[PDB]
């Protein structure tokens, strides 16, 4: 009957502790989440949150590169999601640290899981606010490195994004 | 306990937002001071979790909204859509709680006694901040040019301000300002572009019509000569590209656009030129004091960038003053943002014990504290 | 808290030696203050003296060829400073013998002292209270010809300076 999909602000809490930044010494490095993914549930009447690995500021000293360039060798090739970064990019001019909102569907992901993160699109961009910049993205060569997701960010001001300069 | 203790700032006076952090010399967000709202229905249909689009939002979505922009010229004149350029400066491009944060703001010059008091209040009834200054901004270039007497211009976007300033204190008596800059500058510009059959008129082409004004313009040191040199090479015509892959190009434009802000005449009004409101502002100061003013002409704001701006206004203030006496121009590096980083420099600074301008206070002293919390 | 740093009366104690004379038999020869360096104490709250030659009118005969000469080889050549100056020159119609404020700010210094420094200018103008001359001082190359030392007082003396031909 075309019911659509509806978001639970559990995914909207999650937003709200990524969005907003609190004490700099600690809080900014390891109370801030850099990356999420949100997803379909099985049911498929709502999106939800899981496993689906969440890294921090901070995360660079214990493991990896920078949270995003993880994240990207972490996607579902076969699957559609949406995903939410916090894009820092660093100029003499300014200091850009933008949420960004990412629509993921691979060229490899079905059909029906397309169409329906598809359609319910555009109501979790209208529950997000204090997001900068949207992606559509539809592969793993659109976002495999920050030099091709500083384009999608666009203008001037990205001489480096995520700590690595352009 | 011990926290980099993120006090904030945020600075507009001629229609250009700046924000960031109390020691940060690069802002963290920078837009033009527009707000705007849905003409019937929402960007998507139905209602959002907000249906009021700032700066950034305000520019990309065309065909929705109806818009103002709060400060119309130099003077801010509406305060119920500035308290949501602050409410989205805050939560959404700086992305913190104000609510446990002080705050320095900065007073736009040549705006009536009330706008600071204004300011001051909505920053205490609304936003609940606990301790905040609202400075003069020019004062705060002056002071990071290296001067505390001396005269100060903006030229951000809606207006040129002219600011002789003695010891602090801002010449009531003698402030001047040009009501034309960079962003009647940006449609001069497109004016002059219709030479060239570009029927620019979107938000999307002001994108670049704006980075032409910033990577392309240059002011002319002689207006005749610049001509001359440009019809004597064999290159003066240059192609700009658009980020989709489209080429325009550009010519004598470049300096044909700013010139207008020397004579304001060749845009059509009977204003005089920035060099000649800047000594009219200088003649129209005391006489024991107009002797300085020549040596410590600070030239901040954004229209400042154009190459040749300093170097012909000092070839210009020479044929104005008697020469026996002596001029001096000085434009900083970062004079695009330069107030705001003299307010950021004050920001960081927590001796408050001369101030009092705090949550408890206002209080007892009200909406007019901020003339009662100062000598 | 978004407010300028404040001056104490530390420094009135340093400018009692200026702010009134002795007898000029012997007193004066080794208690009238010549020069005196001030600086921002970096806890970042307050102006305070510089301990780095205190210069007198005993001095003069032993090595100090001009008081602020030997100053101008200790002033940083890239930050900003506080000064006093009790200036010793001969008129068409009187001796004057008259106190200074000095502002050390050079064109190249940072921002972020200059703006600290500089609006701590009213705070200490207040305190030293008796002054009837105020140098603006832009860097070396703007205070090492001794003429200028007049200049920056009115100019109008046109006699002598310092015990040097005006």
């Amino acid at each position: 009957m075309a019911s659509g999909v509806t978001v639970n602000d559990e995914v909207i809490k999650v937003f709200n502790d990524m969005k907003v930044r609190k004490s700099s010494t600690q809080e900014e490095i390891k109370k801030r989440k850099k990356a999420v993914l949100f997803c379909l549930s099985d049911d498929k009447r709502q999106i939800i949150v899981e496993e689906a690995k969440q890294i921090l500021v901070g995360d660079i000293g214990d493991t990896v590169e920078d949270p995003y360039t993880s994240f990207v060798k972490l996607l579902p090739l076969n699957d559609c999601r949406y995903a939410l970064y916090d894009a820092t990019y660093e100029t003499k001019e300014s200091k850009k640290e933008d949420l960004v909102f990412i629509f993921w569907a691979p060229e490899s992901a079905p059909l029906k899981s397309k169409m329906i993160y598809a359609s319910s699109k555009d109501a979790i961009k209208k529950k997000f606010t204090g997001i900068k910049h949207e992606w559509q993205v539809n592969g793993l060569d659109d976002i495999k490195d920050r030099s091709t997701l500083g384009e999608k960010l666009g203008g001037n001001v990205v001489v480096s994004l995520e700590g690595k300069p352009l | 306990d011990e926290d980099e203790t993120t006090a904030l700032v945020c600075d507009n006076g001629s229609g250009l937002v700046k924000a960031g952090f109390a020691g940060d010399d690069a802002p963290r967000a920078v837009f033009p001071s527009i707000v705007g709202r849905p003409r019937h229905q929402g960007v998507m249909v139905g209602m959002g979790q907000k249906d009021s689009y700032v700066g950034d939002e305000a520019q990309s979505k065309r065909g929705i909204l109806t818009l103002k922009y709060p400060i119309e010229h130099g003077i801010i004149t509406n305060w119920d859509d500035m308290e949501k350029i602050w409410h989205h400066t805050f939560y959404n491009e700086l992305r913190v709680a104000p609510e446990e944060h002080p705050t320095l703001l900065t007073e736009a010059p040549l705006n009536p006694k009330a706008n600071r008091e204004k300011m001051t209040q909505i920053m205490f009834e609304t936003f609940n901040v606990p301790a905040m200054y609202v400075a003069i901004q020019a004062v705060l270039s002056l002071y990071a040019s290296g001067r505390t007497t001396g005269i100060v211009l903006d030229s951000g976007d809606g207006v040129t301000h002219n600011v002789p300033i003695y010891e602090g204190y801002a010449l009531p008596h003698a402030i001047m300002r040009l009501d034309l800059a960079g962003r009647d500058l940006t449609d001069y510009l497109m004016k002059i572009l219709t030479e060239r059959g570009y029927s620019f008129v979107t938000t999307a082409e002001r994108e670049i019509v704006r980075d032409i004004k910033e990577k392309l313009c240059y002011v002319a040191l002689d207006f005749e000569n610049e001509m001359a040199t440009a019809a004597s090479s064999s290159s003066l015509e240059k192609s700009y590209e658009l980020p989709d892959g489209q080429v325009i190009t550009i010519g004598n434009e470049r300096f044909r656009c700013p010139e207008t802000l020397f004579q304001p005449s060749f845009i059509g009004m009977e204003s005089a030129g920035i060099h000649e409101t800047t000594y009219n502002s200088i003649m129209k100061c005391d006489i024991d004091i107009r002797k300085d003013l020549y040596a410590n002409n600070v030239m901040s704001g954004g229209t400042t960038m154009y190459p040749g701006i300093a170097d012909r206004m000092q070839k210009e203030i020479t044929a104005l003053a008697p020469s026996t006496m002596k001029i001096k121009i000085i434009a900083p590096p970062e004079r695009k943002y330069s107030v705001w980083i003299g307010g950021s420099i004050l920001a960081s600074l927590s001796t408050f014990q001369q101030m009092w301008i705090t949550k408890q206070e206002y209080d007892e002293a009200g909406p007019s504290i901020v003339h009662r919390k100062c000598f």
